[PDB]
């Protein structure tokens, strides 16, 4: 589609967000996610850390949280290492996007 | 022939709008099930924020939900540590997080102010001392021992 | 806007280069001419404040009535500001609470209607 | 009073909350449908939907 | 009359495919107000296990 569908009554209205301001919501979504929890999806947010933050979910699923901070340093690395892992598969893939 | 067309063009709109509703009653007949005749811990499904019951209403093809929903106001600042550390033990809150306002510390649970005193009734202890950051020496006393003389 | 407030109307020419509306142009005379990439807005002036949006337009330009009295465009404003001040060894505890309620409206059937094909389509002759 | 004394028991907050503060509790229930009253009464588009 | 046929194939193709992406769109939704803000309990819908 380039020109020629554009000349014959056909046009294509923009949308309304822009890709920038779709980005800044996302950026917000992520802060929210580090920064506060759950808390801001319900009304005014609150400050609290990331490692008692994933110490009180580990709670939610049947383990607790002293897992956590026992073993700090080796969750750190797997995390890191997965965040990696995406990024390497998603750099190195040709067709994954079909949906 | 043209007033055939616009037959069929109407009855296939009639059938996609009936689609379009067919979904938002099935949405509406969860959401009575779900939020009506219990509590669902789902956020985002009955009201905004944690729910706590509803209250169905009939109106001229649709009906009204009155989530009731309960948040949070004000705010305020304590200095956390998420372990204490007595006897070279470490030590666990049981249900809240350690929060204190500098010179004593408390446990508190995380949706309303309320301190109490840390014993060991609120603690579980797991190795000792010096496997994660953030212990703060601190106190514990004992419910237990001190109270019989004899 | 609505006719109630004011009877003012602007035009938007969609797709049109502000630099070319010479060609496509009481109102085609230059007073406020505003481009946004999704065309030539003629009729309401440019502010540089931030609102929310009222009657989108594109490209996140969102348009609105304020008072002497004329429109206006203006980029949308996503919302207020606001940080927080994350650090290890602080936490932010509520005190007070507060009950709310809040409405949600929900379709449930639409008027059962019927329709006699011949009647529609004939009225009362045989053939 | 009993039954939401075990709901709050459902997001949270342990229900001794609630029999501590029945009286502003009952006051904000009951404010909160009155809001709900007026709020629909003067509302020209709201039924959209 | 051809070109109105094809006028309304191509415009109940588009509604169709419009009421498609309407519920993934409710999917998805569902999806970002269920995981993100918080934990699902539920299987299969935030990820794979726990
Ligand atoms: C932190 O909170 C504690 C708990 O109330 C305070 O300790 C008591 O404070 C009151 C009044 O300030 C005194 O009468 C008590 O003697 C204190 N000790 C006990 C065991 O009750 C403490 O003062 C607070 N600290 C700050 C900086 O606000
Ligand atoms: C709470 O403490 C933070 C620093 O950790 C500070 O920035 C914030 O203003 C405080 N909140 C108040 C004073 O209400
Ligand atoms: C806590 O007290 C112990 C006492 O044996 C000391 O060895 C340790 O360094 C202290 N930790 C602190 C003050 O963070
Ligand atoms: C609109 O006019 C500008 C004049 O600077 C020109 O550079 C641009 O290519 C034009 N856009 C079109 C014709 O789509
Ligand atoms: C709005 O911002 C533009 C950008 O430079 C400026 O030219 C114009 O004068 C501003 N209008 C105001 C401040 O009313
Ligand atoms: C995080 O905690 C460590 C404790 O080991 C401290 O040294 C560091 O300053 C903290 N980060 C802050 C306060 O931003
Ligand atoms: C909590 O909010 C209610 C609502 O007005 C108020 O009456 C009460 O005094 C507040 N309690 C505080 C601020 O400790």
């Amino acid at each position: 589609l380039i020109c020629a569908q554009k000349f014959n009554g056909l046009t294509v209205l923009p949308p309304l967000l822009t890709d920038e301001m779709i980005a800044q919501y996302t950026s917000a979504l992520l802060a929210g996610t580090i920064t506060s929890g759950w808390t801001f999806g319900a009304g005014p947010a609150l400050q609290i850390p990331f490692p008692m933050q994933m110490a009180y979910r580990f709670n939610g699923i049947g383990v607790t949280q002293n897992v956590l901070y026992e073993n700090q340093k080796l969750i750190a690395n797997q995390f890191n290492s997965a965040i990696g892992k995406i990024q390497d598969s998603l750099s190195s893939t040709p067709s994954a996007l079909g949906k | 022939t043209g007033r055939l067309q616009s037959l069929q063009t109407y009855v296939t709109q009639q059938l996609i709008r009936a689609a379009e509703i067919r979904a938002s009653a099935n949405l509406a007949a969860t959401k009575m099930s779900e939020c009506v005749l219990g509590q669902s811990k789902r956020v985002d499904f009955c009201g905004k924020g944690y729910h706590l019951m509803s209250f169905p209403q009939s109106a001229p093809h649709g009906v009204v939900f009155l989530h009731v929903t309960y948040v949070p106001a004000q705010e305020k600042n304590f200095t956390t540590a998420p372990a204490i550390c007595h006897d070279g033990k470490a030590h666990f809150p049981r249900e809240g997080v350690f929060v204190s306002n500098g010179t004593h510390w408390f446990v508190t649970q995380r949706n309303f102010y309320e301190p109490q005193i840390i014993t060991t009734d609120n603690t579980f202890v797991s190795g000792n001392c010096d496997v994660v950051i953030g212990i703060v020496n601190n106190t514990v006393y004992d419910p237990l021992q001190p109270e019989l003389d004899s | 806007p609505g006719t109630n407030t004011s009877n003012q109307v602007a035009v938007l020419y969609q797709d049109v280069n502000c630099t070319e509306v010479p060609v496509a142009i009481v109102y085609s005379t230059g007073s406020n001419v505003f481009q946004t990439r999704a065309g030539c807005l003629i009729g309401a002036e440019h502010v540089n404040n931030s609102y929310e949006c009222d009657i989108p337009i594109g490209a996140g330009i969102c348009a609105s009535y304020q008072t002497s009295q004329s429109i206006i465009a203006y980029t949308m404003s996503l919302g207020a500001e606001n940080s927080v001040a994350y650090s290890n060894n602080s936490i932010a505890i509520p005190t007070n609470f507060t009950i709310s309620v809040t409405t949600e409206i929900l379709p449930v059937s639409m008027t059962k209607t019927s329709v006699d094909c011949t009647m529609y389509i004939c009225g009362d002759s045989t053939e």
